[PDB]
């Protein structure tokens, strides 16, 4: 008569790695690295704005793509490859800083600066910016000389920011296809746009010249911007070739901005996003996308790392 | 490994046992049988459970884009971002594989520990009314029935009762 | 945990004992008393002391400002700096919480280890002139007076002295 | 007769965390993360310069705030919120690189470049920069045309760096409120300032225009700088709108620069600084300020992490 | 340390033994001699070998220049690069010094474990035909010749053959 | 009769560190941090290009040093201190970004843009750029006015990238020593060079002025560049002070670029490089150079960290 002690085992162990050996059979194991993507922007419970064809920076200038996004409000902003910041061709100076501000802004709220204008025209359109026919950036104003070749009376305009939040001010500079048509639009002569607001001083001159056509247009508008802090003034000193800000934009709160190519889906909750979807997982690590943003498991190189949840499996 | 029990002096384990991790197999008058020790099994499982709650866990620290998949950022800052991200990836890939290996060493050796604690808790019940067979059973040198067996398995067994019987059964 | 002693076969410990960590309680002719084993206590403390000198330590690497609290830097490089600092913070918070858990596992189980080393250290002195009680004392089956007690506590005790006596007192 | 072995315990354990359990009682523990700030710049034993109202970059140009700091020498430089780099309003181009150079310079030592001038004025003051009435940047020279509207003789001046350490050269560019008074100060015409060393080339043009008043002034000076390396020349070709360097600055050694709002205290020694004080601690980690500089415990998110210094506490 | 054997109850070791790590020294009729236990030696070495293959290993992650030793980069981005590189250097110096200390604790205590496993594999063969000397030998209370010795060293030894013989030698 | 168990030891242990004590003797240990440099560019088995006196950016413009490197092809590019990007003195704008592109390009392959020119000269040389007497950048064109003071007919030229890979376009801007000699070279008047792709708009004006002599020359050319993506055009509108691209450069593949002061050696293989040689080692860490590139052991601060490969050494 005797009594034996023992431990359980199985016919099918899972192999794991240790400090001293590779591929040891243990009874049961569980995976530590997430490999399963879910190919949608799992947006349940969140105020979501999908910009589609509007580019993020269009929200402040107002090209036709962005007419319903001029005063959006969101917890989650989604950028699309098809989006475009622009109707008349051009680009933003210091552009990715502005995007990073806007992505986390929780949306923007516009306020007029109410600039009035004596002695020029205020209303230049273009076929690139089509609404009812030939139009222009909604939040800005193509400031022209009265009549063809007429003088551009050297002007100044100021805007103080009344509000308790900082403001995004943006203006434009027009680069005409030629020195000839720089003259037809804003008269002759060296044309200097200068800009300063207390803790910021800078200045601009157009550069007319030939560039290849984009949206049927060989000219360019480059946009500039500055953050005007509460109770500070900005003065716009200029003599033409100046696209002028109609409205200043203010930030609403906090948000999360992402770039994606998959569909929004309000049936699932997630907080870790990448461009091919959402990483839904309790696991500490992931091997799906190193540029995943939000609240994410850590990206690691390994596709798998099994963590033992049972004893060594020793069969006969 | 390390505590000598599993894959040690108790060569191979029991595909038979399905109610727990550790157990008793006896051979007496009535015959062979098996039964699982819930108390050591629970001490193992809940230690393993502790590990899982520590690692199947959530960062609440948010990271944002500093990069751009559609309109690439300027290449100098682009290369510093990629250089930094790659360095951080190296750290976490190292941390992850070291974490999993470290806890696997501890898990395996923690299960091995919980049975040597089981072995030597009964070697202590049966005083010297038995000896060690060597391969992890106890030679009971006296008679023990299905009620005397569950006497050991639930930690009631008195050894003074059968001390008499056993001392000269062993000579 | 892991070596079976503390919170194992030695149920609960002694708020009484205050000259050290580990100790002997005897009940003999004259009665009860306690006294602490300085040598096992010292090996515990001195191991714990090693850990503290390794961690209560100062980096001599200096870091400087790349940032500005009064006149914020331009926002692109600002966001890369914050992104980098946040990533490093995640590493050190992970390292710290894993370091403390890892060394806490080792501290607790090294203290349990130093007692099983104590236990099976006298069981080796008392040869076969005693047996396991089960709950962490030794039933001495012969007489030991207050000079025979300090015989064990300072590792002089000869067992052949009382071998004669003890062998038949156990029958 | 029997002998029992045991271990000590107590009525009041400290809870700690392990790899397998949260909140296990151990006999004694000690904390691993520092939470205690000490709200002073514990500066014992160190050559300290508290700039107060002088801005770090003022040490190079010399506004009245910085008159006693033009040749400082320090192990520890302290920047204050009330500090200002400027008397006539303006700004430094590429300004935070210069600050980072100056913070670790261990102070500066000035050397004249001894530029002499034929055919202009040398001595323009202003009500913004007041010593005895209207003054100007101490280390610089407001270079004017001889009389109102007179010609600015297009000049060149060179300075070679005799010394064995590299030099900080700085010049200015004046942006007049109008084109009219750009003319009253430096005559008519396009105003071209260009600057080159041998391994540095760049060039500048003023931009007159209206910007709002700061220290009663609607004009601006922006300053530029380059590090001229031993045994090379820098040449200043210019025709007006030019603030000229009287003295070149040289670096003394090594220092530590911080920004702070608390008081200096020579009664305590420390090496880990932040803006609200000093972190004095042997502990490996701290939870006080993630931007602490010097020689610091590592910042972690957790406010507490207890490390066991004793066995399991098992009472009855 | 921690399993009580090396630098414990077997104080000091044998500069003599050179064919292995662990071994038997006997003193019987024919005299003294020594011989090395190949299985425990192999189980130690091969575990240490596991550690070395895990650490003497190559990253395949390539890093490039973001810096310039001949024409220094602009000083702000220069300072962010150096700030980042210094921070990661702190991480790897910490990881390295902790990795080596952690594996050294495990290596040392892994060798001590492989001997307590050796001790108590022999104490279980010799059943009741010997006792523990206290300092890591077995007093064989019966006669054992050079064939009785290699009987133990090869795990053949039956104890019932000398059970009769030991039991009357021990009184 | 008795049997004893024991373990081996030795007279000379190696001291190592543990979690609990510093300097415990173990039987045998091995080193974990690499200290041994090998002072050569271990290049065995790799297509290597040592640029010697040619600067990396010279490969795009073509100064005499770089005549043998205008179309190189490599797995490993080596930069030398003696290298120079330039014959007539000057700079690349945004220069280290271009270097980082070229280092990993696996070489460049040139293609003509075949610009033809009506009404100017095409062929200005100079004493700084010596081949057989006065020459010029091989890949570029010093575009001059017909005769001294003659008009520079304001021109435009376009190049489309036919090809399936992106192109590196490069042009120059010449800054004449004086406005006087700006006139002798390209006639009088404001000189406007404007440049735009579609995905890029920018513009340039020269800045004549005095700067100290370099290669006997007081003038400067600064070079500009843009990446022209497949199937897009770049248009060059200009009226003088313009160094023009003869050929566009294309990237071949992948490479590894390093900077070094030691010799190539085809007798040894390595993948971890620094400026003083090659780190050949299986070890996880190294203490040789923190800026080592390639596939490297991790740099650590410690000079040594011994890893135990045996038990405690306990002698008598
Ligand atoms: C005598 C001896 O064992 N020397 C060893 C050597 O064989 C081994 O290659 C090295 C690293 O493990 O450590 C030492
Ligand atoms: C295997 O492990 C995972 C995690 O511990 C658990 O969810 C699962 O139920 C386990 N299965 C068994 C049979 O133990
Ligand atoms: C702004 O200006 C008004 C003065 O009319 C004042 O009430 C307010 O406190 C100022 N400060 C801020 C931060 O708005
Ligand atoms: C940085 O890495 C991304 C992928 O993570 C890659 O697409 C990108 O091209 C890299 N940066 C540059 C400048 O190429
Ligand atoms: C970076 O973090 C600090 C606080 O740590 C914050 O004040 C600052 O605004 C952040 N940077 C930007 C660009 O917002
Ligand atoms: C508790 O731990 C700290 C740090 O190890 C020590 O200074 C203190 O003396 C300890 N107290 C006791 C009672 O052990
Ligand atoms: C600098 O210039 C002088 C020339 O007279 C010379 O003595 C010195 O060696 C030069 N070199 C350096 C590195 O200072
Ligand atoms: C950055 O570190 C490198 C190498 O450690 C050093 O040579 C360089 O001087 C440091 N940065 C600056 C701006 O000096
Ligand atoms: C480029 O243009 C040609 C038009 O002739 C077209 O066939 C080709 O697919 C286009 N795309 C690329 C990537 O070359």
């Amino acid at each position: 008569d005797k009594i034996c002690l023992g431990h359980h085992a199985v016919s099918n162990g899972t192999k794991v790695n240790t400090l001293t050996e590779r591929g040891v059979e243990v009874v049961n194991a569980t995976e530590t690295v997430e490999r399963t993507n879910t190919p949608r922007i799992c947006s349940k419970g969140k105020r979501t704005v999908d910009l589609g064809q509007c580019g993020l920076l269009g929200t402040i200038t107002g090209p036709p793509q962005c007419d319903q996004f001029l005063e959006f409000s969101a917890d989650l902003i989604i950028e699309r490859r098809e989006g475009s910041d622009v109707c008349y061709p051009g680009k933003f100076v210091n552009e990715e800083a502005l995007r990073q501000i806007l992505r986390e802004s929780g949306g923007i709220d516009k306020e007029p600066m109410g600039f009035t204008y004596n002695g020029i025209r205020t209303n230049g359109a273009t076929s690139a910016c089509r609404r009812s026919g030939s139009s222009f950036y909604a939040e800005m104003k193509w400031l022209l000389s009265n009549t063809d070749n007429a003088a551009f009376p050297q002007m100044t305009k100021s805007y103080k920011n009344t509000r308790e939040s900082p403001a995004i001010i943006v203006w434009g500079i027009h680069h005409s296809v030629s020195t000839a048509e720089q003259t037809k639009l804003y008269g002759s002569g060296n044309k200097l746009v200068t800009v300063g607001s207390s803790n910021y001083q800078q200045s601009f001159v157009p550069s007319p010249g030939a560039r290849p056509q984009v949206n049927g247009q060989s000219g360019r508008i480059d946009f500039h911007w500055l953050i005007l802090n509460p109770n500070d003034t900005v003065t716009f000193s200029f003599n033409g070739a100046f696209i002028a800000p109609d409205r200043a934009s203010f930030l609403r709160g906090k948000s999360m901005g992402i770039q994606s190519r998959v569909q929004v889906d309000a049936n699932c909750e997630g907080d870790c996003y990448h461009s091919g979807g959402t990483i839904i997982s309790n696991l500490p690590f992931q091997n799906i996308d190193s540029r995943a943003v939000g609240k994410c498991p850590r990206y690691v190189k390994q596709r798998s790392l099994l963590l033992a949840t049972g004893m060594k499996n020793v069969p006969e | 490994g390390i505590f000598g029990a599993i894959a040690g002096f108790i060569e191979n384990g029991w595909e038979g046992l399905i109610d727990g991790w550790y157990g008793f197999r006896h051979q007496n008058a009535q015959g062979e049988g098996t039964a699982a020790d819930y108390k050591s099994t629970q001490s193992a499982i809940d230690q393993i459970t502790g590990k899982l709650n520590r690692l199947i866990a959530k960062t609440n620290q948010q990271f944002k884009l500093i990069d751009n998949e559609f309109n690439e950022v300027e290449k100098q800052i682009g290369n510093v971002i990629n250089w930094t991200r790659d360095s951080i990836t190296e750290v976490w890939s190292y941390n992850a594989e070291l974490l999993v290996a470290m806890e696997n060493q501890h898990t395996i050796d923690l299960a091995d520990s919980e049975m040597d604690k089981l072995y030597e808790r009964v070697k202590r019940q049966l005083r010297e009314n038995a000896e060690e067979d060597g391969t992890g059973c106890f030679e009971i040198f006296h008679k023990c029935d299905d009620d005397c067996m569950a006497s050991i398995r639930n930690n009631t067994y008195d050894h003074r009762k059968y001390r008499e019987e056993a001392m000269q059964n062993r000579i």
